[PDB]
RNA sequence: CUAUAUUCUUUG
């Protein structure tokens, strides 16, 4: 390891105090929580009420809470 | 009133393609309706012409050597084909330097290139430069031939060897071609060695400049005009791009009010600042209308009164300009007839903001003296392509142009930057689609900051007032 | 054939495993098309330009 | 100038076996004259055009619709190549999408353009090839 | 409990990959001590990303 | 200057000019905005050779008709799309071209301009508006028959 | 040495210009073609070449079905026929605009709709597949080994209920070749990865469950 | 020995230079110059002697402000 | 020292990446031929093309040789399967360049001059020839460096 | 050659077009073709390299 | 509330005490002979820009929480 | 017939000869002969030859050069090179709308039509021909709110000038800043705000 | 490894 040379003297992907590192909530998660009927459509989705109805578990919950992906959803 | 910004609407639409995209479907619209009309260049132009002969004359800089990177020096005076070289180096995306003839030495000459190193050079051989005679402005014939040999000892040093050896001069060595331009009236053409082809098909297969026009994006720069008054030493030539001149363009044509087939006139020598190089030319592109040129320059009293002569025949029903000419019309227009210049409807003034304030007092001359209805008069940095702020003669509170939000903010920020108090100096930002946050220096092409908020520095520092009015004023000295 | 990367590549092992990445049935130059012109004009003569030599055979 | 006569025209090849979609007195003309004539010319002469709007107004007077030159492929591959991030294209894993492992020593193999996929491609023996068409039509790599 | 993870190797490696394959990757030592004079290919070939070698990666 | 020469053809049949370009040598280019209306079109060449009778024995003939064959096989008429040409008669299609660039109307109407004469006689004039084996015809003059 | 040649001008399409004369006293392209002092720029440097793109991925929160992996369900001498390919997906975009749709099939872009039940009535199925209580359908995909990351993997089928050796009969002729397991609880299927849980979802929910 | 070429257009751009036996000669009491590509500028500027150690822009590298002949 | 090989077999297609031939500086053992380039520090042959590479030994001294890489493989795929399918129907000819033993023999009821040919030297004023040819143009190359022969 | 994959990748090229690079005579001895002479010609020094490139020519 | 409160700075506010909650002063000239030749010898250090009033000190964090995006889609 | 020197002699050098050593006698030369090029004989019009005759930068695998040349220089450069990704991004996108457009004869606009693209997404054979559209259809505006109207519904507040359909806000940030970071510098690179600071405890 | 080099480049 030492004939590799140090990078940024942190680290690479270095965690530090407020980097923001989001868990991913991939949209197709949500579209299929919504509908197989977990989530209220007609309610705004709060981070809590994923932690409610199941859909992300509290070990995935972390600062900052979440970041919404579209992960093979063109609509 | 409390603070100082100011915003103008945003319902008007905002053109972001190229210009060449434009140009083709303007093209395909209306094929056969007029474009440009000049009288001293017997130029009448289609839609269709301006298409053609401008990739037509893309195709003639790619053969004569040109590359989507570099750049063109363009001394051209008042003619038509700085507006096609305008297109042409858009369509395969090199820089268009245009800088301004009325003096010009051998000395700022190799400013220019040593500042650009263009590729190219557009000159002349014979250029009419005004000049004092008696406390009076005349005409000469100033031989810019040789103004080149002087700058360029080395071409008149010739072996037999030397059309092709790899640099032409060993000081400038990126000059490869110059362009010369000058009306030959003999009907035989040019032997081909020296004319490049111009005409028919360029290839086979397909041509290259829409393979090469999807590589080009709307806000490469491509245009560069001097800066008579720079915001600092820094800022000499400030940069134009696609989306620039083409909203400036259509901006300009929306504000006012322009219909197809209508015919919109250009007071001469307009084309090193925003004036005939941008905003009129483009605006006669983007909606349909007519431009028309006036006689080739304007500053005697002879061929002022030959301006009149021309645009009363020519029908404009408006045209555009600065004070300082509109002082050679108000001179000689009270020796014609006042039914002549029944046609004649709005004029627009062009003012620079350290200017300030054209007078509405020299508004109402002009409208009662042209029998005009309306005249409306654009103010703006040069950055801004001369319009930010816009009055008429009847409204005389000052109308932000669509689009265009102007700040007065703090020193302490650069996108977190605090608007001041509406009346305490402090930088100015301007964001708009028409506005240019580059600008070409001796270094190369240079950008002050465009932040997250979508504003962009000028470097200028300004004064707003409770009336939406900007005063712009040097930097801060103490 | 000495050396230990040749008997990566015969033994074909982890760098290797699938060796050589040019191999035989694979052609850059038809990519396994034939090239004959069926194009024809008139229907009747389709079949003319028929063993037309690719090299000298 | 009609539209079934533009289409037989469009689509015309010399002795023909059957034609379709034009009326049956220009059929039995068009038989006649391709009974007569030889496959072999005797004079072959030809020019060659550039597109203008009289193009335009063919296909726009009469009511038809313009054909479009589609935009080449190359110039796609090369916005392709530069559009996507520069962690795109380095190397993402311990084995190349082939399957084959790559050591660290040799400089040909920092490069990877397609992601590798350790949970794909056993099914292939199984399968026929069609499987392996992705979204363009081109085959994508899977380990074997 | 993450005894093992010494820093040493954070601060010079990063492990890049999809589940069940994952490279470390670090950059290349020649550089600090003699740049010039050599190449500039053989001196920019050092920019790469690239993986350890096995035996190390299977090691750490 | 065998080495240095800008390239001339003897047979300009194909127009090659208007393909293959070659840029001008000369470190000072002469354009106008002038010459945006001057039709580009290879100069009158000696020998006009449609005016030949495709005699067996005459070399002219047998000179144009190997070059018409090299033209066909370059642009990959000959073995392509036509596998067999026999070369028997001399033939010229021509057109009633104006040498106008673009498509033009009627000032005085508004109109598209008239059906021209069709030609009577081949003349020098008519010459590059003919159908030759490979040349360029604008499209704004192919207009009729 | 004097610096000279007819490279700097630019020749389109061919170059007609007398080659003799092309560069004097300069290197070439060619010269510099054969005599560069790196080796074997890499294959991912050829900036033409057309790669490939990926279909969207079937996931587990995501049932993009395929047609053809379909087909090639379809191919099979299996008993049990199944719903045709256009059943299995939801109704589509412009049909379902308004407030004229059903509650239970409703148009779910990711795709998801409750079992159809079976292809053809008069017959019956000797097990019953049940869907996991998010919805998602029975077949995992595991590791054998994953403390030393083997690639080596399986799958295991665990909700089916009720004559499960019928269940591996019929999934012996979806995988021939692989190796078949049964367990009072489940049902293995060895080196088969995410490409056979596609399959197994694809005929599970052909099947009408 | 080890010099280091930097440029005269002041971006503090320097590239590592081994002087011939000529330059490493003490025959003539010049400081070498030679036109090179400089990145930062991204065109062809003129490179001085310069000492590898030290820092490369430095207070006195500042040029004394000029008018410019052009615009008004 | 190290061994310095062959790292693909002779008569196997190869990709541009893989190197042909590591030689070791001593004019080198193996110089490139056709679709081949080499590192000129290092020596080592690198394929241009994708193709089937082949060596060929220079007639003068069969010591000195090249190495060539033949863009199609197709060609020299069925061109050597026909042979060999002909050599088990004892149909195919043995004269063939391919045979090693034969080259000498075929190189000499070609061109049986050869030999004379390349121990021919030139004048100078034949090697150099006056200028005025080139001019003029009755020559349309002037090469005073290529006095020597490599086939 | 620094790739767009590098973690550092650098600016444009010099366009070739412009101040090419000669093709001079290796002056390492050994390198060094056995004909080429030292060039001592005892010549005025024309300061410009027009004119001094022109010398190196024969065009009459 | 970027857009209605934050983006704007007090109502008697100069431009060099702009990002004061108040103006520490009452004229926005530096009020001090020091700080007056500090910001002299600024306007010659850096050359004159229109910014240069305010001093920003020469020597940085190199932090992460004062970094924002150097470039990306706006 | 031939000569002992295989060119016939020019007048010049002739009478010089002859009058020894004495050009008096022709000195304006004739031009030289032409060398006339074989139309027929060049070989067929090749696409990949129209393709690279003009020799554009945009082939080299190091990034996009003539991105490079097109813009600023005033940026670091590490901040520079993602952002010309950024812009070869747009032309990419762009390129996608000028494809997707004409697939489906629609005219031009741009960031993308949702119907067009996932519609030309549910067919294989309809990469083979593309239609024009009309001269009537044919307009300048490429923004879809330029073009689609005003549609029944908005979400975000009306209060908000930014959050205005038709406002335009500039396609990239452009930032003089340098980048902080060199792999051979030592110590650089962005610090956790607690860590310990460039040299410090000296 | 620590110091001097702080833009795409550089020392012991």
């Amino acid at each position: 390891f030492m004939l590799a040379p140090r990078v940024s003297a942190g680290g690479p992907r270095n965690r530090y105090e407020g980097k923001l590192v989001f868990s991913p909530l991939r949209l197709s998660k949500l579209l299929w929580a919504i509908d197989t009927g977990r989530i209220n459509p007609n309610e705004v989705i709060t981070l809590y009420h994923l932690r409610q109805a199941n859909v992300v578990g509290e070990r995935e919950i972390v600062w900052p809470g979440f970041v919404l992906i579209s992960n093979g959803v063109r609509r | 009133k409390d603070y100082s910004v100011a915003s103008g609407s945003v319902d008007t639409p905002v053109l972001d393609q190229l210009v060449g995209y434009y140009v083709n479907i303007q093209s395909r619209k209306m094929y056969y309706k007029d474009f440009l009309r000049i009288e001293h260049q017997a130029v009448r132009w289609a839609f269709a012409d301006i298409r053609k002969n401008s990739e037509a004359l893309a195709h003639g800089l790619l053969q004569t050597g040109l590359r989507p990177g570099q750049r063109v020096l363009a001394i051209q005076p008042c003619n038509c084909e700085t507006f096609v070289l305008q297109l042409a180096c858009a369509k395969i995306g090199a820089l268009l330097a245009v800088v301004p003839h009325h003096n010009i030495s051998a000395d700022k000459l190799r400013f220019y290139l040593n500042e650009f190193q263009p590729h190219h050079l557009i000159a002349r051989e014979w250029i009419v430069v005004p000049e004092v005679k008696q406390g009076v402005l005349v005409e000469r014939n100033m031989h810019f031939w040789d103004m080149i040999y002087n700058v360029i000892p080395e071409l008149g040093l010739s072996y037999p060897g030397q059309r092709f050896q790899w640099v032409h001069s060993q000081e400038f060595f990126f000059l490869k071609k110059v362009v010369i331009t000058d009306h030959n009236m003999n009907l035989l053409g040019v032997t081909p060695m020296r004319k490049m082809l111009v005409w028919g098909p360029f290839s086979y297969y397909e041509q290259r400049l829409r393979r090469l026009s999807a590589l080009l994006h709307p806000d490469d720069p491509i245009l560069a005009l001097e800066d008579p008054h720079p915001a600092l030493e820094d800022k000499l030539h400030i940069t134009y791009s696609h989306r620039n001149c083409i909203n400036a363009g259509f901006l300009f044509g929306n504000l006012m009010g322009l219909k197809a087939e209508s015919r919109f006139g250009v007071m001469p020598n307009h084309h090193v600042d925003p004036v005939g190089a941008i905003v009129a030319p483009y605006a006669a592109l983007t909606t349909g209308a007519v431009l028309v040129h006036i006689h080739s320059d304007m500053f005697t009293d002879d061929h002022a009164i030959n301006g009149i002569e021309k645009l009363c025949v020519e029908e404009v029903v408006g045209m555009l300009g600065k004070k300082s000419d509109f002082d050679l019309l108000l001179r000689h227009a009270g020796n014609f007839d006042a039914d002549q210049y029944e046609h004649l409807k709005w004029v627009v003034l062009f003012e620079d903001a350290s200017e300030p304030t054209v007078g509405d007092e020299y508004l109402q001359k002009l409208a009662k003296e042209l029998g005009l209805e309306d005249v409306f008069v654009f103010r703006g940095p040069l950055e801004s392509a001369y319009m930010v702020m816009w009055r008429s003669l009847k409204r005389a509170r000052w109308e932000m142009v669509p689009h265009v939000e102007a700040k007065v903010v703090g020193d302490r920020g650069t996108a977190d930057a605090r608007i001041l108090a509406a009346n305490t100096r402090g930088n100015l930002k301007l964001k708009g689609p028409h506005i240019s946050a580059g600008y070409y220096n001796n270094a190369g092409l240079l950008t002050e900051l465009v932040d997250e908020r979508g504003f962009c520095s000028t470097s200028r520092e300004a004064v707003m007032d409770e009336r939406g009015q900007l005063t712009l004023h040097g930097t801060q000295l103490y | 054939r000495t050396g230990v990367e040749w008997y990566h590549r015969l033994r074909r092992r982890g760098a290797y495993r699938h060796w050589p990445w040019a191999r035989w049935n694979d052609d850059p130059v038809r990519q396994h098309q034939e090239l004959s012109c069926r194009r024809t004009f008139s229907a009747a003569v389709t079949g003319a330009n028929e063993g037309v030599p690719l090299w000298n055979y | 100038d009609s539209k079934a006569s533009f289409a037989a025209r469009a689509n015309f090849r010399l002795h023909a076996q059957h034609r379709d979609g034009i009326p049956s007195s220009s059929v039995e003309m068009l038989s006649r004259i391709e009974q007569v004539l030889p496959p072999d010319p005797s004079a072959v002469t030809f020019f060659q055009t550039k597109w203008d709007i009289q193009v335009q107004e063919f296909y726009e007077s009469r009511g038809m619709l313009e054909p479009a030159a589609p935009l080449d492929e190359e110039i796609e591959a090369i916005l392709a190549y530069h559009a996507r991030k520069p962690s795109e294209l380095r190397v993402r894993a311990r084995h190349r999408p082939d399957g084959s492992t790559n050591v660290g020593d040799d400089p040909n193999f920092w490069a990877q353009a397609e992601p590798t996929r350790m949970m794909d491609g056993s099914m292939l023996s199984l399968w026929s090839r069609r499987t392996t068409l992705g979204a363009n039509g081109v085959p994508i790599t899977y380990r074997r | 409990l993450a005894q093992h993870r010494m820093q040493v190797w954070q601060l010079r490696f990063k492990e890049m990959g999809p589940p069940f394959s994952r490279v470390w990757v670090a950059l290349g030592g020649k550089m600090r001590r003699r740049r010039v004079g050599r190449q500039v290919d053989v001196k920019d070939m050092r920019y790469y990303w690239r993986p350890i070698e096995p035996q190390y990666q299977r090691l750490y | 200057d065998t080495m240095f020469q800008y390239p001339v053809y003897e047979n300009e049949l194909d127009t090659p000019h208007l393909f293959n370009i070659t840029e001008p040598p000369d470190f000072f280019v002469y354009w106008n905005v002038s010459d945006f209306e001057r039709t580009s079109y290879p100069p009158l060449p000696e020998e006009d050779h449609r005016l030949l009778l495709p005699l067996s024995g005459s070399a002219p003939w047998k000179q144009h008709r190997k070059r018409s064959l090299k033209y066909l096989r370059k642009h990959e008429i000959l073995p392509n799309y036509l596998p067999h040409v026999r070369q028997d008669v001399n033939l010229s299609v021509v057109f009633p071209g104006v040498y106008a660039t673009r498509a033009r109307l009627c000032e005085e109407t508004g109109e598209p301009l008239p059906p021209p004469p069709p030609v009577s006689r081949m003349t020098h004039r008519n010459f590059w508006m003919t159908a030759h084996c490979g040349n360029y015809i604008e499209l704004a003059d192919l207009q009729h028959p | 040495v004097w610096l000279g040649g007819t490279a700097a001008n630019t020749s389109l399409g061919r170059d007609v210009m007398p080659s003799t004369g092309k560069y004097i006293n300069i290197v070439s392209p060619t010269d510099v073609a054969a005599n560069i002092s790196a080796g074997a720029m890499p294959p991912e440097a050829n900036v033409a070449a057309a790669l490939p793109v990926p279909r969207i991925q079937y996931s587990k929160w995501n049932r993009a079905l395929r047609s053809d992996v379909y087909d090639e369900l379809l191919k099979l001498p299996l008993r049990y026929k199944l719903h045709d390919f256009a059943k299995l997906c939801p109704p589509q975009r412009c049909q379902e605009e308004p407030e004229a749709v059903g509650v239970v099939g409703r148009d779910s872009a990711v795709g998801y709709l409750p079992p159809l039940g079976p292809a053809d009535p008069l017959d019956t199925i000797p097990f019953f597949v049940h869907r996991s209580s998010n919805g998602v359908l029975p077949g995992k995909v595991f590791s054998m080994h994953p403390r030393n990351l083997m690639p080596a993997f399986y799958l295991r089928i665990q909700q089916v209920e009720g004559d499960m050796f019928r269940f591996e009969e019929e999934l012996l002729k979806i995988f021939p070749t692989k190796k078949i397991f049964v367990r009072s609880h489940s049902i293995y299927v060895y080196n088969v990865a995410l490409d056979g849980r596609m399959v197994l979802h694809h005929w599970l929910l052909g099947l009408g469950f | 020995n080890m010099v280091a070429l930097r440029s005269e257009a002041n971006t503090g751009h320097m590239e590592g230079y081994l002087k011939t036996e000529t330059e490493r000669l003490d025959a003539t009491g010049r400081k070498v110059q030679k036109v090179l590509w400089d990145p930062v500028l991204q065109r062809h500027c003129l490179f001085k002697e310069t000492k590898i150690k030290g820092p490369f822009m430095t207070k006195s590298a500042i040029a004394k402000k000029v008018d410019f002949p052009i615009g008004g | 020292r190290k061994a310095k090989l062959f790292h693909v077999v002779p008569g196997t297609p190869v990709t541009p990446f893989e190197k042909l031939k590591e030689q070791r500086r001593r004019l080198p053992e193996y110089r490139p031929g056709n679709n081949v380039r080499m590192d000129p520090n290092t020596y080592t042959l690198y394929a241009t093309k994708k193709g089937v590479m082949t060596i060929r030994e220079s007639r003068i001294n069969p010591k000195y040789k090249w190495l060539d890489v033949e863009p199609d493989i197709q060609k020299v795929y069925r061109s050597r399967e026909l042979r060999r399918a002909l050599q088990e129907r004892e149909m195919a000819s043995m004269a063939v360049g391919e045979n090693s033993n034969y080259r000498v023999e075929l190189d000499l009821l070609l061109e049986p001059d050869w030999r004379e040919r390349v121990m021919h030297v030139p004048k100078a004023t034949e090697r150099f020839k006056d200028p005025n040819l080139f001019t003029r143009g009755v020559v349309n190359e002037l090469s005073p460096l290529d006095r020597y022969s490599y086939t | 050659v620094l790739h767009k994959w590098a973690v550092v990748s650098r600016s444009a090229p010099p366009p070739r077009g412009l101040r090419p690079i000669a093709r001079t005579i290796p002056t390492h001895p050994r390198l060094r073709p056995v004909d080429y002479k030292i060039p001592y010609v005892l010549r005025t020094f024309i300061k410009d390299r027009h004119t001094s490139e022109v010398q190196h020519l024969e065009n009459r | 509330w970027y857009e209605d409160s934050s983006k704007y700075a007090h109502p008697a506010a100069g431009r060099r005490y702009s990002h004061y909650l108040k103006p520490p002063t009452e004229r926005d000239f530096p009020a001090t002979v020091e700080e007056y030749e500090m910001v002299k010898h600024h306007q010659k250090w850096h050359l004159n820009q229109p910014g240069t009033g305010t001093l920003l000190p020469w020597h940085s964090y190199n932090t992460a929480d004062l970094v924002k995006r150097a470039a990306g889609r706006l | 017939n031939r000569s002992l020197l295989g060119y016939p002699l020019r007048r010049a050098a002739a009478m010089e000869m002859l009058y020894g050593g004495i050009c008096i006698q022709h000195l304006a030369q004739p031009p030289f002969p032409l060398r006339k090029i074989q139309s027929e004989s060049l070989p067929p019009p090749s696409l990949q030859g129209e393709r690279d005759d003009l020799e554009l930068e945009v082939k080299d695998s190091t990034g996009n050069v003539m991105g490079y040349r097109l813009f600023p220089v005033n940026i670091g450069i590490r901040a520079r090179t993602e952002s010309v990704r950024v812009r070869s991004e747009d032309c990419y996108k762009r390129f996608l709308a000028q494809k997707h457009c004409a697939a489906a004869g629609v005219p031009l606009q741009f960031p993308a039509p949702s119907s067009i693209t996932n519609s030309n997404c549910l067919a294989t054979p309809r990469a083979a021909s593309h239609f024009h559209p009309p001269s009537s259809s044919l307009s300048l505006f490429t923004r879809p709110a330029d073009s689609q109207g005003g549609d029944v519904g908005r979400t975000t507040p009306a209060d908000v000038a930014a959050y205005h359909p038709r406002a335009w806000r500039p396609y990239q940030m452009l930032k003089p800043m340098p980048h902080n970071w060199g792999p051979a510098v030592r110590s650089s690179g962005v610090r956790g705000p607690h860590m310990q600071l460039l040299q410090e405890r000296i």
